[PDB]
RNA sequence: UUUUUUUUUUUUUUU
RNA sequence: UUUUUUUUUUUUUU
RNA sequence: UUUUUUUUUUUUUUUUUUUUUUUUUUUU
RNA sequence: UCCCUUGUUAUUGAACAAGAUUCAGUUAGGAACGAUAGUUCACCGUCAGAUGUAAUACGUGAGCUGGGUGUCUGGAGACAGUUUGUUCCCUAUCUAC
RNA sequence: ACACAGUCGGUACGAAGUCGAAACAAGGUAGUUGAUGG
RNA sequence: GAGUCUAGCUUCAGUUGUUAUCUGAUUGGUAUUGCAUGCCCUGAGUACGUAAGGAAAAGGAAAGGUUAACCGCUAUUUAAACAAAAAA
RNA sequence: AUUAACAUAACAACAU
RNA sequence: GGACUCCUUAACUUAAACUGAGGAGUCAAGUAGGUACAAACCGUACAAGGAUUAAUUAUGUCCAA
RNA sequence: ACAGGAUCAAAUCUUCCUUGAGCGACUCGACAGGCAAAAAAAAAAAAAAA
């Protein structure tokens, strides 16, 4: 017994089922090098990129270009006259204007 | 853990005919490591170790000091910081173009 | 490191290997080869505090006085009290002195510890210990104290440790009375304790109960009197007593409250240090002043009935 | 006194333990330490057991012979 | 010192300690404890096949007991049931298979069939094992005047060490009662040597006990007649032979080198019975500052990738087989046989 | 992170009043997947502790 | 305490979170506890009503009409005056 | 003037 | 309302 | 040479003497 | 607010000294013996320690006892002493091609 | 284990991806942003 | 990761009780007292009172009593009785 | 040869 | 040859859980709920059995709830 | 740590800013010491070299 009541006790319960309520975790091994990822890509993996597009004549998705165009927005400031050329030579090949050019006049 | 001890002690002090001062205190009244007394879900656990993987996702997504030093900041009470952390903040930072060695960061 | 019986013909033929006593003089001149060029007078203030001083025990002696009245006094001596840092608000958070005492082999000190002495630039000690003063007392650093900062006729407060004495019982610790030697008493309640609680009512025994177990080896304090001084050997007499066995680390400081209101109020005492004047002689030996009133004087006293 | 109850076997397993402990640092662990030292000292030879007891040695044996290099025995004589 | 057991001892205590030693405390001791255990190792970089130990006897017993089970009838039987033990009985159901010493006896042949045949294999030196290989061997010893509490003591003191240390930390007693477990030891010991074992790999695995009987006697009080007794208890031991793979990771890697051969050798360079090669030599193995300094350069080297596993095992076991084939080479031409007969007899 | 923090001015008000209401965050009962076994609560800083009122 | 029994009165009390000061004066009766405070019993005055929470259910109506006092303890001019139990 | 009682299991009296 | 205040008082009626 | 009261000394400090425990580590 | 020590200075039939009733604290330091054994009380003699009450199962009997108006070697609570430690008894064997 | 040593209940995989996110709108380009003069 | 000394917390009883204005070159501006048995001395043969009679503010000291500490002195008890010469 | 009480050992466990 | 409570009433110190009478409920032989903590008071569409569902009752509605 | 940084720029001897409080302070990185012999009221007393 006591001062309250006993009955209004609430207990916590599952209102449904499922087989996903008894799986462990683990951690899984973790990537070394992210900076391979498109996203997060760096000076050699830009370079690496332009030069797959000066080789191939393949017609990419509207994703690459977007993602390819903002990560250079990004990073306009770190990249060398020698590889400037490079990212705007693929552009010019492929024939396209994303307002890279403007960008990278304020650094050139 | 079965039982966790923390008491709020009356400590000494003199605070009669105290002034304002808008200052900050020496530091925080709770300093006693928090234990908890019951196991984690797979939610907290997920929250408590994702971590390892966030901070690299982040450190290579930076594309400044700034962004390094204020990403590595936020991770700050993280413990059981492995060497290779170091090295990745340390070649992007010199990749970003160097830092303020004088920050606090 | 030896036996038993040789140890005890050592204490015996110990005697017999004694160095001469050394020469006192009746006068001293320092220079400036002993002198802290960072020391110098301060005036004191009405929230102003000293340091205090570490001494060892030697032993007791009896010595007389100007009326020829004999009084027991032990002698200490100070082991080159040596400052070796100091605590402030701003770096630490309170203001205090680190001092260190006695002397250490070398091949047992520990790497760690001689990177400090290698600091200090001073030789290993055997003990440290720390004071609370006024930020207006700090001395500096590598100062070395000396039996001068306390003048003879003043109150000291000396702490230490007791002596022990192993198990004991609760007749022999206490003092416990315990029952009669005869008419018809049990053997155990000779020296039995008795009542140890109460009834029922009160099924728990208070905390802090008297009983039996190990005795001795507590802090205690006492207050004495500086009777005469030394500054050749550096040796300081106390009137009175004081715990702890002859060697152990004892720490001397002022008075406090009643004692300094009643006794050391007004005698003039250097508040920092004593600071001695290049190109001045000073005195070696100090002794207590004598008294006003004869004190091998015996009035009348009226005995009446009423 | 007397015993109000019964012990149940987990204090006694405890107890074990603990006396195990207990003696084992204390008896066992210093009787070991002393019985080691005589080794380097030659063999103990009593008088009484002279009866039946082999000759006095002072040389030890090698109870690991595959980390026993140099030559173990000697060619017989012509 | 003189007659009087020094009186600043430690005693340790394993359910407390001045420092706190509550459960939630264990459990964090217990979890860096068991991670640096865990890292103490060396595994090889590079391997060719894992080969798993297996008891075919064990096997063949289950196997036959399934069928029984969930048939119902014996194997092979058609028309017939499966018929339990019964009270009063003498016949065993189970007569067919094998017993706990046939078993034994079958393993021990096994192994060393499988050790004759890996001289064939070309690839046998980038194998991996594990643990649990190795020959087997019971003893049993009854009529032993000591209780539960006596016997614990010691056994669990023998457990988990090496035959001879056993021998030397009985011995070290200076009992009277320790006698019977110290026979029994030194049967055990001849007996393993007698059977062509190395007696230098044998560790002790375990123990059992079991109880006898008692022995019952008067004992006459002021006002009572209490009964005063005796224990009687038999003591089985189980011996193992550490194979060279397990030997190798054991003494080599983890450092866990008995005592014995450690004073022996100490002994040998004490006595100058050894030249200034040996030293060296014995240098990973002399004394426990050796050891771990020899292992923080041997993870310095691995991490490095300068330390070769599989080389140093194979060093290790042709030193010691060379050194085990002179001693017995040296021995028969002690005796002055014919170069015919040491030929025929190595 | 998941963690949340609730900063409180106590300036002139109740002590029993404040205290009531900080009970509630602690507990965390004022969200949906309040769990009683575990502490679904929030951070809570209280400031200008010497000017309440009784 | 070392008393076996006590009164429930005492009791209560003894239960009370103040000084001794007031624990006293509580005891005695200078003072009373209600509400989870400590204030002065009321002040019963000759010839004046009394406060229509210390009465009976139907004697409010009759002590309603009593006069009252509607002035300072300094300009009270009762006969006498004393604690209402 | 009223809402606030023995709410005398604890906190609280936030009106 | 004023540090006036061991059982002593002033000012203002809030 | 040791022990003891039958001898001697103190009757002060309490944010003092003293101490087994450095705590931005929220899931060892 | 308990026998003495405090409330300078208004309660007093309080001149001083020595006294009587009542109230208040942050609860400070103290209070010696003997004869007769009529179960305890009025009183008696000494140092004048200076008119010296109750509760706690008679407080207290697995601590002791006495001329009447039994025994028990401490198992669990409590209290008084004491406890090296992350390691220095044993054991703790990845990943998988 | 606080428990006369019991009973009820008891953890919700993926993005830990990314050359996606386009047929809302705006956009300091952050896979950013939507309510509110007290 | 490890050695020393320490900050904070804890500690017989118990409390929250402290600083407007601001000497003009004129010797300068609160300060370690919480506490308390009896008798004696200065104040004092003074205040008071026909007379007898007979106070306080403060300090100073000799007994008795409690706690704690210690072996310089005294009392009780008690132990020890051995290696200076390199001519030894 | 033989049930229980009783005595010892091996294996099995990780959201800790 | 009965324990508590309601009304009347004998005895007692208008005392006591006493001693003894007249007539209703409960316990005895009644579960779970409320009354803080141990039969007697309130309520019950009052316990054959099972499941994760709806209701005006004593009574509650600042926190433990 | 005078270690980093700004300036038409500092007496010998840093004008000014950053280091969250230069990891509570110092110091060590082959650092540190449980058990044994011997000694041992607490405590102190042994350099290595079988």
């Amino acid at each position: 017994g006591g001062p309250g009541r006993a009955l209004c006790t609430p207990t916590f319960h599952g209102l449904s089922d499922g087989p996903y309520r008894r799986l462990k975790f683990s951690l899984k091994p973790i990537r070394h090098d992210y900076r391979d990822v498109l996203v997060s890509a760096d000076l050699r993996k830009l370079a690496e990129t332009a030069q797959e597009l000066l080789r191939g004549k393949e017609t990419k998705r509207r994703a690459f270009w977007e993602i390819f165009s903002k990560r250079v927005k990004a990073s306009a400031h770190m990249l060398s006259p020698s590889l400037m050329a490079l990212i705007a030579k693929s552009f010019d090949v492929h024939d396209r204007d994303t307002g890279i050019y403007v960008a990278l006049a304020t650094v050139l | 853990f079965f039982y966790y001890r923390f008491h709020k002690r009356i400590g000494k002090g003199n605070f009669n005919r105290y002034l304002e001062f808008y200052q900050k205190p020496r530091g925080i009244e709770n300093t006693l490591r928090l234990r908890y007394n019951y196991t984690p879900t797979f939610t907290a656990k997920k929250r408590s170790e994702m971590w390892k993987v966030n901070l690299v996702k982040k450190i290579a997504h930076a594309t400044d000091a700034k962004q390094v030093l204020d990403v590595w900041t936020y991770y700050r009470h993280r413990r059981t910081k492995r060497p290779y952390h170091y090295l990745l903040a340390l070649q992007r930072l010199v990749e970003v173009g160097g830092c303020d060695p004088t920050d606090f960061r | 490191y030896d036996s038993r019986w040789v140890k005890r013909l050592d204490r015996l033929r110990e005697s017999k290997f004694y160095d001469p006593a050394p020469i006192i003089k009746e006068e001293e001149i320092l220079e400036a080869d002993k002198i802290h060029p960072l020391l110098k007078k301060v005036t004191p203030s009405w929230n102003s505090r000293r340091t205090g001083l570490l001494a060892y025990k030697i032993g007791m002696m009896s010595l007389w006085d100007g009326w020829g009245e004999r009084h027991a006094v032990t002698v200490c001596q100070v082991d080159r009290c040596v400052v070796m840092d100091q605590r402030t608000l701003d770096k630490d958070g309170y203001e205090a002195c680190v001092m260190g005492i006695g002397y250490k082999p070398i091949h047992k000190v520990t790497k760690p510890m001689l990177g400090v002495y290698i600091r200090s630039q001073i030789e290993p000690k055997s003990r440290i210990a720390e004071f609370k003063c006024s930020s207006d007392c700090l001395l500096p650093v590598g100062h070395e104290m000396s039996v001068r900062h306390f003048t003879p006729g003043q109150q000291v407060f000396v702490s230490g440790w007791s002596k022990d004495k192993g198990y004991l019982g609760v007749k022999k610790r206490w003092g416990f009375a315990g029952q009669n030697a005869s008419h018809g008493v049990e053997a155990k309640a000779h020296s039995s304790p008795g009542s140890i609680g109460q009834s029922k009512t009160v099924n728990v025994v208070w905390r802090f109960k008297k009983m039996a177990g190990h005795a001795g080896g507590d802090p205690r304090v006492v207050n004495c009197k500086v009777f005469r001084i030394e500054a050749q050997r550096n040796l300081i007499f106390l009137k009175g007593c004081v715990p702890g066995y002859k060697g152990s680390l004892i720490k001397i400081s002022d008075a406090r409250g009643k004692t300094h209101h009643r006794h050391n109020r007004h005698i003039p005492l250097h508040f920092p240090t004593f600071v001695p004047e290049p190109g001045v002689s000073y005195p070696v030996t100090l002794e207590c002043p004598d008294a006003e009133q004869d004190p091998f004087l015996y009035p009348e006293i009226a005995i009446a009935d009423k | 006194a007397v015993p109000k109850g019964k012990r149940s076997k987990h204090k006694c397993k405890q107890r074990q333990l603990i006396y195990f402990f207990d003696q084992f640092d204390g008896v066992f662990k210093r009787r070991r330490e002393s019985f080691y030292r005589s080794f380097y000292n030659p063999p103990y030879f009593s008088k009484q057991t002279e009866q039946t007891s082999l000759p006095p040695s002072v040389l030890r044996p090698f109870r690991f012979p595959g980390f026993w290099p140099g030559r173990f025995a000697f060619k017989m004589a012509s | 010192s003189s007659g009087l057991p020094n009186t600043k001892r430690r005693i340790r205590d394993p359910f407390w300690r001045r420092s706190g030693w509550w459960r939630w405390r264990q459990q964090e001791v217990k979890a860096m404890n068991r991670s640096r255990a865990f890292r103490r190792h060396l595994f090889p970089r590079f391997t060719t096949e894992t080969v798993s130990f297996v008891d075919a006897a064990e096997a063949e017993a289950k196997r036959f007991k399934e069928i029984v089970a969930e048939t119902g009838r014996y194997p092979g039987q058609t028309v017939n049931f499966f018929v339990p033990k019964v009270e009063g009985a003498k016949l065993d159901p189970f007569a067919a298979l094998p017993s706990r010493q046939k078993r034994l006896k079958l393993r021990r042949k096994a192994v060393r069939e499988a050790e004759e045949a890996e001289k064939a294999r070309e690839d046998a030196d980038f194998v991996w094992r594990g643990k649990g290989g190795g020959r087997v061997w019971e003893e049993r010893k009854a009529n032993i005047p000591l209780g539960k509490k006596k016997l614990l003591l010691y056994c669990t003191i023998i457990k988990g060490l090496q035959i001879t240390d056993a021998i030397d930390w009985l011995s070290s007693l200076c009992l009277h009662r320790v006698n019977y477990l110290l026979n029994l030891l030194n049967a055990s010991r001849k007996k393993i040597h007698e059977q062509g074992g190395d007696i230098s790999r044998v560790y002790v695995e375990s123990y059992m006990l079991n109880i006898q009987g008692q022995i019952k006697r008067p004992q006459f009080r002021l006002r009572m007649v209490n009964l005063i007794k005796t224990w009687k208890f038999a003591v089985v031991l189980r011996f193992r032979e550490y194979p060279m793979d397990e030997y190798f990771h054991k003494l080599f890697i983890l450092k866990h080198v008995p005592r014995s051969l450690t004073t022996d050798m100490r002994l040998a360079l004490a006595g100058q019975r050894v030249g200034l090669h040996a030293v060296r030599d014995w240098y990973p193995f002399l004394d426990s500052k050796t050891r771990f300094f020899h292992r923080k350069r041997l993870k310095w080297l691995d991490r490095t990738r300068q330390f070769d596993y599989c080389l140093a095992r194979r060093v290790f076991k042709s030193k010691y087989e060379e050194n085990c084939r002179r001693r017995k080479i040296q021995v028969l031409q002690a005796r002055g046989a014919s170069d015919a007969v040491i030929e025929e007899a190595n | 992170s998941g963690n949340h923090w609730h900063v409180l001015d106590g300036k002139g008000r109740s002590v029993g009043g404040l205290a009531a209401q900080v009970v509630r965050l602690l507990q965390g009962k004022h969200r949906v997947d309040f769990t009683p076994r575990t502490a679904a609560g929030d951070s809570v800083i209280v400031v200008n502790a010497i000017h309440l009122k009784m | 305490g070392h008393k076996h029994s006590e009164s429930v009165l005492q009791q209560f009390y003894n239960r009370l979170p103040v000084r001794k000061r007031f624990l006293k004066a509580i005891r005695k009766g200078t003072l009373i506890w209600d509400k989870g405070q400590v204030k002065i019993p009321p002040i019963a005055m000759q010839g004046y009503g009394l406060p229509n929470k210390l009465v009976l259910p139907h004697q409010k109506e009759f002590n309603n009409k009593l006069p009252k006092f509607k002035g300072k303890i300094n300009q009270l001019k009762a006969t006498r005056i004393w604690f209402q139990d």
